[PDB]
């Protein structure tokens, strides 16, 4: 039941502002102290801020003191983080964390990615990867989708609207020399199924508000 | 005041 | 302030082996210490509270002990779902300082990579570029040599490799080697192959441009 949901992630120019919201759907959010913690890419955890029961007292580390403010609304059960004058060091995945009295940090959010850059949003380009001639050369065959030249992250990929989940490998994104991320998502399927079932890769890029459903069917 | 309240919260 | 130092910084053990992580404190913290587990990308999960006790949901193979300076987290039977980073965090006095973290990697039987090769799509060919993909699936260890041979010619500088995390069920890896190549340069050659060398094995998957 106890679940924390986060919203507000996106792309912000340096020096801009952004408001993050964390809603508690399981408990009162009143009797618990709350915290904001970010994780930069390839870097460990870093506690950022904390708010008490009534929101009368707040804490924030010296690195982000003055720029970040933390508030709460117990009527709406939502913890708010106002970020001002962003810097490239603030590009990180932000989490809202609960704190039981005697336990520690129990429940976290799913994470909202915040990217601070002067670049512009770029939608993904989805291409099929469906050999059929060299691929009948084996029992299991590979069907894939290549997601090229998108920015920023994240981009999620599913198969058959989530109906296919066994054997999927969605590779991590590589930054590439052009500054645009790219990845590939490949699944293994029986070759005899290449003519009966139709596989579609569903690529979602929320920063660009783009959703591409590519039917990856065999070649000629 | 934050640390005092937080420690009291953690004890009880 | 208190400083938490973990040991070891990383570990490699096989399935079923018992593992032990030590967390040393710069001063006395009584029993106010917790152990958290965090998978790559996902949020940390509370494992041990009050240095000895088990949270609801976590499996029974996790333990805990420690007096005032040396705390210990033990996993009795290591499982493929336990690939993560485990960190100790104090709670006696704010700020709650955490340890540097301990990475866990499973050591498993060597598996031959299932290797496929993917020609560029005509839709991408319209754009003026062409990506030829080599996929390595379900192999151990991660170390492998992927060479791109175009008309029996070693290609350098046009290759970019992506590596998945260790699987949570069979602890195998997957590689994706992409060869980006200009359409004009792509039309001057016919046979494209990728060669994967793990040990004494050297598998090569090829295709002729224009088949079917």
């Amino acid at each position: 039941e106890e679940q924390l949901v986060e919203s507000g992630g996106g792309l912000v120019q340096p020096g801009g502002s952004l408001r993050l919201s964390c809603t508690a759907s399981g408990f009162t959010l009143s009797t618990y102290f709350m915290f904001w913690v970010r994780q930069p890419p390839g870097k460990g955890l870093e506690w950022v801020s904390g708010i008490n029961l009534g929101g009368d007292k707040t804490w924030s580390t010296d690195s982000v003191k003055g720029r970040f403010t933390t508030s709460k609304e117990n009527a709406k059960n939502t913890l708010y983080l106002q970020m001002d004058s962003l810097r490239p060091e603030d590009t990180a995945v932000y989490y809202c964390a609960r704190l039981r009295s005697q336990r520690g940090f129990d429940h976290w959010g799913q994470g909202a990615l915040v990217t601070v850059s002067s670049a512009s949003t770029k939608g993904p380009s989805v291409f099929p990867l469906a050999p059929s001639s060299k691929s009948t050369s084996g029992g299991t065959a590979a069907l894939g989708c290549l997601v090229k030249d998108y920015f920023p992250e994240p981009v999620t990929v599913s198969w058959n609207s989530g109906a296919l989940t066994s054997g999927v490998h969605t590779f991590p994104a590589v930054l590439q020399s052009s500054g645009l991320y790219s990845l590939s998502s490949v699944v293994t399927v029986p070759s005899s199924s290449l003519g009966t079932q139709t596989y579609i890769c569903n690529v979602n890029h929320k920063p660009s508000n783009t959703k591409v459903d590519k039917r990856v069917e065999p070649k000629s | 005041s934050f640390k005092e309240e937080l420690d009291k919260y953690f004890k009880n | 302030d208190i400083q938490m130092t973990q040991s070891p910084s990383s570990l490699s053990a096989s399935v079923g082996d018992r593992v032990t992580f030590t967390c040393r404190a710069s001063q006395g913290v009584n029993n106010w210490l917790a152990w958290y587990q965090q998978k790559p990308g996902k949020a940390p999960k509370l494992l041990i509270y009050r240095a000895s006790n088990l949270e609801t949901g976590v499996p029974s193979r996790f333990s805990g002990s420690g007096s005032g300076t040396e705390f210990t987290l033990t996993i009795s039977s290591l499982q493929p779902e336990d690939i993560a980073t485990y960190y100790c965090q104090q709670h006696d006095n704010f700020p709650y300082t955490f340890g540097q973290g301990t990475k866990v990697v499973i050591r498993r039987t060597v598996a031959a990579p299932s290797v496929f090769i993917f020609p560029p799509s005509d839709e991408q060919l319209k754009s003026g570029t062409a990506s030829v993909v080599c996929l390595l699936n379900n192999f151990y260890p991660r170390e492998a040599k992927v060479q791109w041979k175009v008309d029996n010619a070693l290609q350098s500088g046009n290759s970019q490799e992506s590596v998945t995390e260790q699987d949570s069920k069979d602890s195998t890896y997957s590689l994706s080697s992409t060869l980006t190549l200009s359409k004009a340069d792509y039309e001057k050659h016919k046979v494209y192959a990728c060669e994967v060398t793990q040990g004494t094995t050297s598998v090569t998957k090829s295709f002729n441009r224009g088949e079917c």
